[PDB]
């Protein structure tokens, strides 16, 4: 069930994954890497400022088609 | 009634074999709390003083890590305005692998070499890395002020 | 007499990213501020007081917009822009990575078959943790929805076993009914127990713990089937072309989440200590820590390479003990100095039209019309 999520950094940049209401915040950051090359361990991710963790489903935070995460480099 | 056997297992050896330097029993009303007491560790700025400690294992436990949290107040970088200690696990997570023992040990250690280059948002930090020969004997004062008796 | 252009590209990054920190991006401070306002606008509600949770708002995140990342990925993205320009930096992307050989030789032989004087070289580093399963769920087959169970974990049925991966695999972990029974019903009635609690692995008491002890060991003698290795740290080495008979020299190049930045590691010189030791001694410390199963080897080099300058009695210590093996990923590519130092040099021109006398001023510059413009644009999305 490909949709479309984005995911912007604080440099402007969006990030284009294809995914499903399924999967793990966990396998959105390895779709992540491979397309920045940034470790898993190396991000975090947001939405709509609340912190995603890494076991929960993208619909267990209601995260639909063309909806954009926020990518997080630093430690908060 | 129930509680987890880990809680109950970890707890007898907590007792039966505890670490040196370090004093931790279970609150008597709700036994996920315990009171800790730390020996300011040798030739540290806090040598000589005894800090209490509160840990708590939520729920969760051990699928979630236990959050600690000074009730002696104390001058030091890593320490929150509350108390509250970090546990934060570098590119790893909290796994059931790891005990009350580690982390005990690890605020242990933390005495014994603080890192004031974490976050700066405090002024603790600040001073300790501007002038940390001037933080190691105001540590030392507030060790002799609320860390004694 | 001078040094190479090679060189120049080292001393060049190194020096800029120690003084302009947060700036050798080259975002204007503009839309930072713009991009952090996006992230924190909803954390503000219009029912409240706007502008003290607009100030509080700021107040929590202006000082983390205004200094630089702390994740590895990103910093080696940084360092292969500059290096290599965007292009080619997305064409060194896509080349894969190949796994450190046993005793490194494949990446000792590389190195030297290349000429000291001929060349400069870009060597990124991706390091794996091995994530196994670490809990155990028990059910019966007509609860068992393979489609959506839960992944990375091992499931216990009535007479079966199996290991779920990250992709969805259900891999047979090979005992048969039988078997499967006497575990089953070893076992008991909570959904789920952990395949690591030391306290049922080490002091068994029940049946129960027997019977978790025994089916982890089924697994771990299966382990090399699997594949649960996720990426966890990532670095660079540069390599400078020599000048005459010179020594060759590498640097590493890092950031650490959780931990510090670029710009921390380059202050730290912690670059220049373990360039001392030489690139034949460092690879082979990097097939050691591949190769060991020793938590406290892993653990030393690990922090001997990795840690912030400091803490290396400190940065794999308790909680932070390396207790799952690691696999070392190279690649390799040549760099153009030309195109490095024009690079460096274009990110200095964006760094000049800061006002300021003293690099720090140019940085607090900076970082000030980050704080305004995070602030200017809140108010006007919220239509005040």
């Amino acid at each position: 069930g490909s949709m479309q999520i984005f995911v912007k950094t604080l440099t402007g940049k969006t990030i284009t994954l294809e995914v499903e209401p399924s999967d793990t915040i966990e396998n959105v950051k390895a779709k992540i890497q491979d397309k920045e090359g940034i470790p898993p361990d190396q991000q975090r991710l947001i939405f709509a400022g609340k912190q995603l963790e890494d076991g929960r489903t993208l619909s267990d935070y209601n995260i639909q088609k063309e909806s954009t995460l926020h990518l997080v480099l630093r430690l908060r | 009634a129930g509680l987890p056997r880990r809680i109950i297992k970890e707890t007898q050896r907590l007792l039966a074999e505890p670490v040196p330097g370090i004093k931790a029993e279970p609150d008597e009303s709700n036994a996920r709390y315990f009171h800790v007491v730390i020996a300011g560790p040798q030739d540290s700025p806090f040598e000589g003083g005894t800090f209490k400690l509160e840990l708590f294992l939520p729920e969760e436990y051990p699928m979630a890590a236990p959050k600690v949290r000074f009730m002696t107040k104390i001058y030091h970088p890593n320490v929150d305005k509350l108390g509250r200690i970090c546990l934060d696990i570098l590119k790893d997570a909290w796994s059931p692998a790891l005990q009350i023992r580690t982390v005990l040990l690890s605020i242990q250690a933390l005495l014994s070499a603080p890192n004031p280059d974490d976050p700066l948002a405090n002024d603790v930090a600040e001073q300790w890395k501007t002038n940390e020969a001037q933080a190691i004997e105001t540590a030392r004062a507030w060790t002799r002020l609320y860390a004694m008796n | 007499s001078l040094e190479s252009p090679g060189f120049m590209v080292h001393k060049k990054l190194k020096s800029m990213s120690q003084s302009y920190g947060v700036m050798m991006t080259g975002v204007p401070a503009e839309v930072l501020g713009q991009m952090q306002a996006e992230r924190s606008i909803p954390s503000i509600n219009k029912t409240g007081n706007l502008k003290q949770q607009i100030a509080k708002e700021v107040s929590k995140v202006c000082h983390m917009m205004t200094e630089p990342t702390q994740s590895a990925g990103q910093a080696s993205n940084d360092v292969c822009e500059l290096l290599l320009g965007k292009i080619e930096a997305e064409k060194f992307h896509f080349t894969k990575y190949e796994a450190l050989s046993a005793d490194g030789d494949n990446l000792k032989n590389v190195l030297e078959n290349t000429a000291p004087s001929s060349t400069n070289l870009l060597i990124r580093f991706e390091i794996d943790r091995e994530d196994p399963p670490i809990v155990l769920v028990k059910t019966k087959n007509e609860n068992f929805n393979p489609e959506t169970a839960v992944k990375n974990k091992i499931y216990l049925l009535e007479n079966k076993l199996y290991f779920i991966d990250k992709m969805g695999n259900l891999f047979n972990l090979g005992p048969g009914k039988k078997k499967c029974t006497q575990l089953f019903n070893a076992i008991g009635d909570s959904a789920e127990y952990s395949l690591c609690d030391p306290f049922v692995l080490e002091e068994p008491e029940k049946p129960e713990d027997f019977a978790i002890s025994e089916i982890v060991d089924i697994f771990n003698e299966q382990k090399e089937r699997f594949d649960f290795w996720i990426g966890s740290h990532s670095f660079t080495i540069y390599i400078p072309q020599t000048l005459g008979e010179s020594p060759r020299q590498f640097y590493p190049y890092q950031a650490y989440f959780g931990s510090h930045t670029l710009q921390d590691w380059f202050v730290s010189d912690k670059d220049e200590y373990l360039s001392r030791i030489g690139i034949d001694k460092y690879i082979e410390k990097l097939a050691v820590l591949g190769k060991t199963t020793n938590t406290k080897e892993r653990s030393d080099i690990y922090a001997e390479f990795f840690s912030k300058r400091g803490r290396e009695a400190f940065f794999c210590a308790h909680l932070n003990e390396k207790r799952q093996p690691l696999r070392v990923k190279f690649k390799i590519t040549e760099i153009n100095p030309e195109l490095a130092l024009k690079n460096l040099q274009e990110t200095q021109e964006f760094i000049d039209t800061h006002p300021g006398e003293n690099p720090s001023d140019k940085v607090e510059n900076y970082r000030n019309r980050a704080k305004l413009a995070m602030t200017e644009h809140l108010e006007s999305l919220l239509d005040i």
